[PDB]
């Protein structure tokens, strides 16, 4: 039951961790800092029709 | 009441003006004096946080001849409290009819905003009112008493649950007991 | 294989609809001792709802699994009088209120036990206050019922040879240990409405079954030549816990540690009248 | 038993113990109205749980000397919870009736009392050739009481008992949805009244689709005991209601 | 061309020659509670185009020297149609909203107009550490109005215009949904308001959802003509309403 | 297998060239609400660059995954004074600037919690201060909502059967434990526009929201012969954090800790004119 | 000798924990509260007869 992953590193430049739980609550594991997933649209692009950065934004 | 045996039971008479309230009382399961001590509201006073619907079960003790009808109604929170039968008939209400079967029970629905509630319950996690009125009035025949009386059962549906373990402020000492 | 693999929500709500037949479930008879299980929908017309609520902080495991303190003693490294300088505590869980309420609601319990203590040692008050000690210690003893019990703080019994015993310094971690289910019966007894001799005399209640022992605790070596005082708490955290017969919780305050004796109570607080709700 | 019956209407529930059967209009249920029968084009709007539920009217008194009361709808329940509100909101209207009334009495206690619904039940007044204002036959939920001796105001309708306001046999009100309560035998009277007009809605303001009648045939009866009267209590729920037409309230 | 849009809700219409896009709250468009997500257990109310339609608040003036309103929601709609009542009557409430605001001015005005809807759009008083009542930030439908200088009155909020009453910068704002009304280009701005909160319902009476600000960030110019202010209008249109907990009204 | 095996760079730049068409990607409309997602590729022309920087450290998780104070305290371990000898902190995070201002860039959050504590003492100055003493020990307590409360030092409430409790000694690391996300709505609200009452009446603001409990503090038998004085530092350490509805920083510096109250304050800065650069 | 079981957590938002018994008494393992069976009949329903929550309790 141990979980092993990268490590953060440079960008061309053994790189892996293990872990392991050892308490019955999940609000007792560490921090889960390792996910980078984002999406601006919502607060970027809220319209309804999408607009095409090419063309002109009115007619 | 001079008795403490009075305090479970809940007078009627026969020739009641039209419409009479019954009895009123907040539903704070867990800091109102009326379920304080239930066994219902001592488990509720070892936690903080509670949820789930509740059943009142009324039993009525009367003469076998007597008859009548009551009105039985759940109002949610509001800015005020019912003050009349035709107030507090808008909201859940059952009309309870007795017969052979002398006890009806009134499930209080779990309506609120949030998915519990305080024990130590406030203006922000209020619950509603209960109350009762005559529907009909109690009729009985010569040669039976005059007055009757209601007890009332609180218990816990299926779908209840508590949370967050806390101590109880009920009992406390001074001293080292010996 | 070098490992072995080994959550029940609340009931939900279905819809209801309006109805007009002759099943009533609202109607019933409490005489026949039985609690109705009617159900909002069973009264009125409700929505699907799907519920994730658990009963899992409820189970008794989980309430009786907190520590709770059940004792405390004071005990001087050095004094005139002998009697002062040790402990000798007779367990027992009658000795605390919350304790001894929060295992009242059942009648009969069997667990494991876990014991912790904390100890903390403070100077007297006095004219003169300048010295410079070393770290203490502290001894446990636990002695079976029969056993030899100690005199003084410097008696032979204190060369445990077959009676368990702890040694802690202070300023490490409080000392902690198990004690496994260890009463004669099949489970042990909150209540015990019955007499020691067979001509119904004698002792009455539950004092009569109470035999678990002793606890005695001293000061290793220590003697100051001004006092230091020392207390110790004692912590029971019952495991691996099972309960019968539930009764309801008690309502009047205590006032023995060894009887059932009170002093009569009102059922509750009042109000104004029947129909207050302001 | 059939003797026990349970309806839940919304979030109102009605339990009897001790009734008879249960009456069907003409047999019709109610329902909502049909796309091939409408005639208004506009979506309608159905509130659901909120008006469809039992209201409890005030209750009255039964004497030795009472002789009747009416009731007309939906006036009655024209200022009641959001029923109410949605009436004055809108133009058309359309819904069915539940209609339950209460009525209890010792072993000992003996009378008969008639329960009928009255679709259009047009009223003549006292003084013919002498109109009426709309407050002699309708001013809310409150009872209009018949009288036995023929009426002599003017101002109000003919109340003539044994004619019930309508110039016809008031034994002849059988023909119409009814049910009786017979202290021996009964508590409580039930009559589902299906939508009857002739036009698929109508404003409810201006008609009156039909008039609740309740006539002690028996007078009620009774020796050495110490209840001086027996209390009768009406309740309604509306069925399958659905309004079109939004103007402003009033 | 893609400058005309028309809005249809219930029995009422809007329609604009002359507007920009539609902002979506977050992306989310207005839908009803899930199985899922609910809590209360009755059946809700879903009076559907009886709520579900446009109400245009009163109007107000743009003078060269304005500042900036804002409204609070729902108690700007509290006393507002049959939405109104079903709030009177109801305990726990839920639904989405559509704001559309007119403003329109000849080709020889010029101003720049920023609309934005704060949800919890908590308001400190002007007298720091001295309370308001219910009656300084929202009396019904009328518009509050802004203060270029610093509040002084204890008995009200502080209007400071350029902290916009929240301690923030005026010009953050843009982070909240938003449009901007410019007098070049724009006669209309329209915003859909998804129902966002902690809890999947509240009350509304207790409970302000959100705030509408308007604020002239350009204030309005003009020469030589008779026309001496440009009124500004809102309307909004509730979505997906649903209601819960039947009690008596108010 | 008793293992299981379990990096997004920011965008690159394109080579573009010269261009004449009718497409203007430069010219667009704030009115729309919409912000512009034109790069440089699209007004001039640029050489191809792969780029690897990533936006790892801006996640919400690690902005708010720092441990920050939110109290301090002092209480003496004798006085006169015995409300001076412990400490009752009713739970809120808006007693200090720093993380006031950073969790209230959000609405809404939504995360589990680790508390860490740091206590430290020290002698009283005084005429007299030759004493010796052992070790301290101290006592955390924490009380959620409607529980009993201590009235002093040696109350009986400190025998906790029910509320966690830690006991901690001087010397060792400082204490640390985890707290679920234990709020009765599904996410915090650090703002709340509404009143208590339903008739729009009585407390305003955040503080309606605020029932988390109380927190106590003491030495457990500590009682020197001249007094000693601590303190206790709490710190917040956000897990497992989600946010909603992003809100602009304050501008105006605190003046209360629970209310929004502030004073009117300039947008920024001034400069000698517009075209002033140096 | 390691035995692997889930933990607590939500109910739809490594959730495993690794444990390993030291000592050779069961008094010494550590609390088994992660059981959650119930059953209320008897205490609610110890009647000897079956009675039917839609059918009336008598007769
Ligand atoms: C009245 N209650 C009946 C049940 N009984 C349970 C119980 C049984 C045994 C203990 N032992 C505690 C203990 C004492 C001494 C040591 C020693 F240090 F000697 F090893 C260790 C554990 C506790 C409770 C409680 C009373
Ligand atoms: C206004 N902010 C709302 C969110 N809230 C989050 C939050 C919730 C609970 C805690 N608990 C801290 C804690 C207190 C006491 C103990 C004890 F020692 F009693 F076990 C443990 C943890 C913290 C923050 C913060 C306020
Ligand atoms: C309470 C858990 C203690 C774990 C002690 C360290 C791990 C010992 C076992 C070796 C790792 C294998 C774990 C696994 O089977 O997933
Ligand atoms: C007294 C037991 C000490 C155990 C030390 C940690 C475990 C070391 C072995 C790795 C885990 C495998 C255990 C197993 O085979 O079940």
């Amino acid at each position: 039951g141990a979980q092993v992953s990268t490590q953060k590193t440079g960008a061309h430049e053994i790189i892996h961790y293990t872990n392991i739980n050892y308490y019955k609550d999940a609000a007792s594991n560490s921090a889960n800092r390792q996910d980078f997933t984002q999406d601006p649209s919502k607060f970027t692009e809220p319209v309804k029709d999408v607009m095409i950065k090419s063309l002109p934004a009115l007619n | 009441t001079t008795d403490q045996m009075e305090m479970f039971r809940i007078p009627v008479t026969i020739n009641a003006p039209l419409q009479q309230q019954v009895f009123g009382l907040r539903l704070q399961p867990g800091l109102d004096s009326v379920f304080k001590h239930t066994l219902l509201g001592e488990i509720l006073n070892y936690y903080a946080h509670w949820s789930g619907s509740m059943k009142l079960t009324f039993v009525f003790c009367g003469s076998a001849m007597a008859t009548g009808k009551f009105l039985i109604a759940y109002s949610p929170p509001g800015a005020n409290p019912p003050k009349t039968r035709k107030d507090a008939m808008l909201g859940t209400h059952i009309i309870w009819d007795i017969g052979l079967q002398s006890s009806c029970v009134l499930c209080v629905p779990w309506i609120s905003q949030t998915h519990y509630r305080l024990v130590q319950q406030d203006e922000y996690t209020s619950a509603g009112y209960v109350t009762c009125w005559y529907q009909t009035g109690m009729i009985v025949p010569p040669g039976t008493p005059n007055s009757s009386s209601i007890m009332c059962f609180a218990s816990a549906c299926n779908d209840f649950s508590v949370r967050m373990l806390r101590d109880t402020p009920f009992i406390s000492q001074d001293n080292k007991l010996q | 294989g070098d490992v072995e693999e080994a959550v029940v929500h609340v009931a939900d709500t279905m819809r209801s609809g309006p109805s007009n037949s002759a099943s009533v479930p609202a109607l019933t008879a409490v005489e026949t001792g039985h609690t109705s299980q009617v159900t909002p929908s069973d009264t009125m017309q409700t929505r699907h709802v799907k519920n994730y609520h658990s009963r899992s902080e409820s189970t008794v495991e989980n309430f009786l699994g907190r520590s709770a303190c059940v004792y405390m003693e004071e005990y001087k490294t050095t004094d005139n009088d002998v009697n002062k300088k040790f402990v000798a505590w007779p367990i027992n869980t009658k000795q605390m209120v919350q304790m001894r309420r929060k295992l009242e609601m059942f009648t009969y319990l069997r667990f494991d036990m876990e014991v912790t203590f904390v100890i903390t040692s403070r100077q007297d008050p006095g004219t003169t206050l300048a010295q410079d000690m070393p770290v203490l210690t502290h001894q446990i003893m636990y002695v079976p019922p029969g056993g030899p019990i100690p005199a003084k703080v410097d008696d032979y019994a204190w060369q445990t040879s077959t009676n368990p015993s702890i040694f802690w310094t202070e300023g490490n971690a409080p000392a902690r240990m198990s004690i496994p289910f260890i009463s004669i019966g099949n489970a042990y007894s909150n209540f015990y409405d019955g007499w020691s001799n067979f001509d119904q005399r004698g002792s009455y209640g539950y004092n009569t079954l109470n035999n678990l022992g002793h606890i005695y605790v001293r000061h290793v070596s220590g003697s100051s030549p001004h006092p230091i005082t020392s207390t110790i708490r004692v912590y029971f955290k019952p495991k691996h816990t099972r309960a019968w017969v539930p009764r309801p919780p008690r309502l009047c305050q205590y006032k023995k540690a060894f009887s059932v004796d009170f002093t009569p109570t009102p059922i509750t607080d009042t109000r104004k009248d029947i129909n207050t709700v302001t | 038993s059939d003797r026990v019956r349970s309806i839940t209407l919304g979030n109102s529930t009605i339990t009897t113990q001790e009734c008879a059967n249960v009456v069907v209009g003409y047999g019709r249920w109610p329902t909502y109205l049909r796309d091939d029968e409408a005639t208004a084009e506009d979506q309608p709007t159905q509130p659901d749980v909120a008006t469809c539920r039992f209201y409890t009217l005030d209750s009255i008194k039964w004497e030795k000397g009472s002789v009747g009361w009416w009731w007309k709808f939906p006036e009655a329940l024209s200022d009641m919870g959001l029923f109410g509100q949605n009436m004055q909101y809108h133009y058309l209207g359309r819904a069915g009736y539940t209609i339950h009334v209460q009525c209890n009495a010792s072993k000992f206690h003996q009378g008969c009392l008639l329960v009928v619904c009255v679709p259009e039940a047009e009223m003549g007044g006292a003084v013919v050739g002498q109109a009426f204002s709309a407050t002699a036959m309708a001013n809310g939920d409150k009872a209009y009481e018949f009288t036995s001796a023929t009426q002599s105001d003017q101002t109000k309708v003919q109340t003539a008992i044994h004619n019930a306001g309508m110039g016809v046999g008031v034994g002849n009100l059988t023909i119409y949805p009814h049910q009786w309560i017979n202290l021996r035998t009964n508590n409580s009277a039930t009559i589902v009244m299906p939508y009857i007009n002739s036009v698929p809605m109508d404003n409810m303001f201006r008609h009156y689709n039909f008039t609740l009648m309740v006539i002690p045939f028996v007078k009620l009866d009774y020796a050495d005991t110490a209840s001086t009267y027996v209390p009768i209590t009406v309740t309604v729920a509306p069925m399958c209601a659905e309004y079109n037409g939004l103007r402003l309230a009033q």
